[PDB]
């Protein structure tokens, strides 16, 4: 199977390989039996020049998976600047959310990134919206003992 | 086989039976009895056959969870220690050796759960749970991960979801409540949860098994596991540099693996109870009877509190008495089959985002309860897909033919049972009547030719239950209301959800 090889490529970080599989037909938008595609494991994983192929052979920016995560989500929690910032280019949508009702920006404000919340905010990060706790990326950035992105936050 | 003035010892093949026989061997030249150590294939089952027939050896060794049904057949002696004797075990090992309020095997070695680290990769382990992610993260920017353990058998991810409040059965007195089930409450949510999350945020992956798990840790990929004795053999081998610890805390309660306590109880066919007594007592249960059979092959952690405290020297037995304290017995009950099985499917189905934790957990919580497949109609069965994966169980009843009311629960026994399957979900969305024919039509066929019909969805409640009331609507040209009291009539807990409620009363203006 094809398509489970380009997931494992793309998790791994085989450039190569990703390239060499999808030239023997491997399906870029291959998944799992969750819903993870190669975009997101390479998203999560950091590989940035994996990112840009996928995309540029069409994978889809937006694929979300059994939890409602994107891409964007997976970079923004694992702190991959040019990946979000790619994935953005590609029309990612800023305000995707998953299951919990969380945003790209409630995970970046988890960790506490302070340049992939000012990179989500420039692109239209609705600083208002609440996941299901109730919480804003500001509050969550407060319960995270983040002050510098609180202060950022604080509209 | 069994005759006055002998012992025959059964003890299972992978533990010190060599050990075992010197103790007896001594016991020999001390009195004139003669000690015969067997380790048969199966014991654990020949020995509820012979010893019905009153026959079976005079004293067998197994983990004491096997140990209440036995004792239920009637087929184990009470035993009374006096207090000075029961005095040197840890009170808990006596604990897990009682059935129905009476003693019924003596306590002998103490297994449990441990956190196993690598020492290179993670000098500091982690006190709680809630410390992994961050560790993970960190661990993945150099190409490692935190923890792998198998996600697959609820043993192992027990520990957590009990730790804020989960527990099986509910056990007050000496008896464990089989209607008082514990794995969906607030504290089974909240560690099932936890988990859940880790998997989202790949931390860790579900797919994950005993054997991925043990290769990563034995080759230096992840910094933690978690694991018990029966694995160290293979860490010194692959010579990773090791520890054994507590396991991590969870909202700052311990974590709380099950325990199991290696026993020996007296066959009640025995004429030989007295000298059973006198060898388990005087010979076997001190520091050189436990010695010899420790030194043949390891027991772990041991119940008697002199040779505990010595052995508890190694660090990594010392780990495994400290979380089986924090841990609970095994409930030594039949009903804990059932059990496993419904927090295993919870937690697959968590981890993979089919169900919600609270959905999940819902559906536990009832099968872990229920009884067997629930007779209906003499050729009509209305259970859960746990019953469909037990071929005896159902070949007890006479069934013939399985209707598997779900997406994705798979037949079993394709070369045993003719199936039917109806992939639908339970939501609001879900058309089920418009398989009612379909349905109706496979029972017939089966009944016709004098076959039987289980029909199961996930927790037996809603999806199964609305085929059989179907079923029963059409062919006895009842209303809904009359079909529905008379299933509720023998099992009170079916609930089609009111959508499906809504079509079978369609339905009903249909027949």
């Amino acid at each position: 199977d094809l398509g489970r090889k380009l997931l494992e490529a793309a998790r791994a970080g085989q450039d190569d390989e990703v390239r060499i599989l999808m030239a023997n037909g491997a399906d870029v938008n291959a998944a799992d039996n969750t819903g993870t595609t190669p975009l997101h494991l390479a998203a999560y994983s950091g590989h940035l020049e994996i990112v840009e192929v996928l995309l540029k052979h069409g994978a889809d920016v937006d694929a979300s998976d059994v939890f409602g995560y994107t891409p964007l989500h997976l970079a923004a929690y694992w702190g991959h600047l040019e990946i979000v910032e790619v994935l953005l280019k590609n029309g990612a949508d800023v305000n995707a959310m998953d299951s919990d009702g969380m945003t790209p920006l409630h995970l970046a404000a988890k960790w506490g990134y302070l340049e992939i919340v000012e990179v989500l905010l420039k692109h239209g990060a609705d600083v208002n919206a609440q996941d299901k706790f109730g919480k804003t990326a500001f509050d969550i950035s407060i319960d995270n003992g983040n002050e510098d992105l609180a202060e950022i936050l604080q509209k | 086989k069994i005759e006055e003035g002998k012992l025959v010892i059964w003890i299972n093949g992978d533990k010190g039976y060599n050990g075992l026989a010197e103790v007896g061997k001594k016991f020999e030249k001390d009195t004139g009895i003669k000690v015969t150590v067997e380790h048969p294939d199966k014991l654990e089952e020949k020995f509820p056959q012979v010893a019905a027939t009153g026959d079976g050896p005079d004293i067998i060794f197994w983990a004491h969870d096997r140990f209440g049904g036995y004792a239920q057949s009637g087929l184990l002696a009470e035993i009374t220690p006096a207090a000075a004797f029961q005095d040197k075990l840890y009170p808990f090992t006596w604990d897990a050796v009682r059935y129905n309020g009476k003693l019924i095997a003596y306590p002998i070695a103490v297994e449990a759960l441990s956190l196993i680290y690598n020492k290179d990769l993670l000098p500091n382990p982690p006190k709680t749970w809630e410390e992994i992610p961050a560790l993970d993260k960190e661990l993945k920017a150099k190409g490692k991960s935190a923890l792998m353990f198998n996600l697959q058998e609820p043993y192992f991810t027990w520990p957590l979801i009990a730790a804020d409040g989960g527990y099986a059965f509910k056990y007050a007195a000496g008896k464990y409540d089989i209607k008082d089930v514990g794995v969906d409450n607030a504290g089974a949510k909240a560690g099932l949860t936890f988990l859940v999350d880790l998997i989202k945020n790949k931390h860790m992956n579900a797919d994950t098994d005993y054997s991925i798990a043990e290769a990563a840790f034995n080759k230096g990929e992840t910094a933690m596991t978690i694991n018990g004795p029966w694995a160290w053999s293979n860490i010194d081998t692959s010579a990773v540099n090791y520890g054994v610890t507590v396991l991590p805390t969870f909202k700052g309660q311990p974590s709380k693996p099950f325990v199991g306590v290696l026993s020996a109880g007296i066959n009640a066919a025995s004429p030989n109870k007295e000298l059973a007594k006198e060898f388990l007592e005087n010979y076997l249960l001190t520091d050189e009877g436990l010695e010899a059979v420790n030194k043949d092959k390891p027991l772990g952690a041991v119940a008697l509190k002199s040779y505990e405290e010595e052995l508890a020297k190694d660090p990594r037995i010392a780990a495994t008495m400290e979380n089986a304290q924090k841990g609970e017995i095994m409930p030594n009950i039949p009903q804990m089959s059932a059990f496993w099985y419904a927090v295993r499917t919870a937690v697959i189905n968590a981890a993979s985002g089919r169900q919600t934790v609270d959905a999940a957990l819902a559906a536990a919580q009832t099968n872990a309860a229920a009884g067997g497949p629930v007779e209906i109609l003499p050729f009509l069965y209305l259970g859960s897909a746990y019953h469909a994966s037990r071929k005896d169980m159902l070949d007890a009843l006479g069934i013939t033919a399985l209707i598997n009311v779900s997406a994705n629960c798979p037949n079993h026994f394709e070369g045993h049972y003719q199936y039917k399957s109806i992939p639908v979900e339970d939501n609001h969305k879900a058309d089920i009547s418009s398989w009612f024919n379909e349905a109706i039509d496979f029972i017939d066929s089966i009944k016709n030719a004098g076959g039987r019909v289980f029909v199961h969805s996930q927790a037996g409640i809603s999806r199964s239950a609305t085929i059989c009331l179907a079923y029963l609507m059409r062919t006895n040209r009842v209303k809904l209301d009359e079909a529905f009291e008379f299933v509720k009539q023998r099992r009170s807990i079916i609930s089609p959800n009111f959508s499906f409620m809504g079509q079978l009363l369609q339905f009903e203006s249909q027949v």
